[PDB]
């Protein structure tokens, strides 16, 4: 629990790169998605941008 | 490390859509650790730096990972496939 999350920036995963589920944004922390931020279609269906955008709305 | 009923139950959540075969997270943590632990022909497979090993067969577009002690980490089926794959 003490790495931020790559799509909000909290401070929730454990081991980062290893595909847990953020509680508070959703993001699944694909280690393909957070080294190419534009990359849609990985463990998340969104890119880490556009996850982000929509997040910082919320 | 995270929980793992946790870690299994969120991972359903976001992924069970995915596979309509399977009706519970029980199922589905039970079908990652067979893919890895049998994985069909055409199943291809990379190490990473911590020991995680990562699978992929391109017939099912199944995509799973799980630690150096065996525990499932993910499994979904990527939308961009094989280019997903070739990225890591
Ligand atoms: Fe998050």
């Amino acid at each position: 629990g003490s790495y931020p999350c790559p799509c909000c920036g909290n401070k929730t995963i454990d081991e980062p790169g290893c595909y847990e589920i953020c509680p508070i944004c959703g993001w699944e922390d694909d280690p393909v998605q957070s080294a190419d931020p534009d990359f849609s279609g990985g463990a998340n269906s969104p890119s880490l941008n556009e996850a982000k955008r929509a997040f910082n709305e919320q | 490390k995270v929980e793992p009923v946790g870690n299994a139950y969120g991972h359903w959540t976001k992924h069970g859509k995915e596979f309509p075969e399977y009706q519970n997270a029980k199922q589905y943590v039970d079908a990652a650790h067979n893919f890895m632990t049998n994985p069909p022909p055409g199943t291809l497979t990379k190490t990473r730096p911590n020991g995680d090993t990562l699978y992929y067969n391109p017939v099912t577009n199944v995509f799973a990972s799980k630690d150096i002690n065996g525990v499932p980490r993910t499994m979904f089926k990527p939308e961009k496939g094989i280019e997903y794959w070739n990225k890591q």
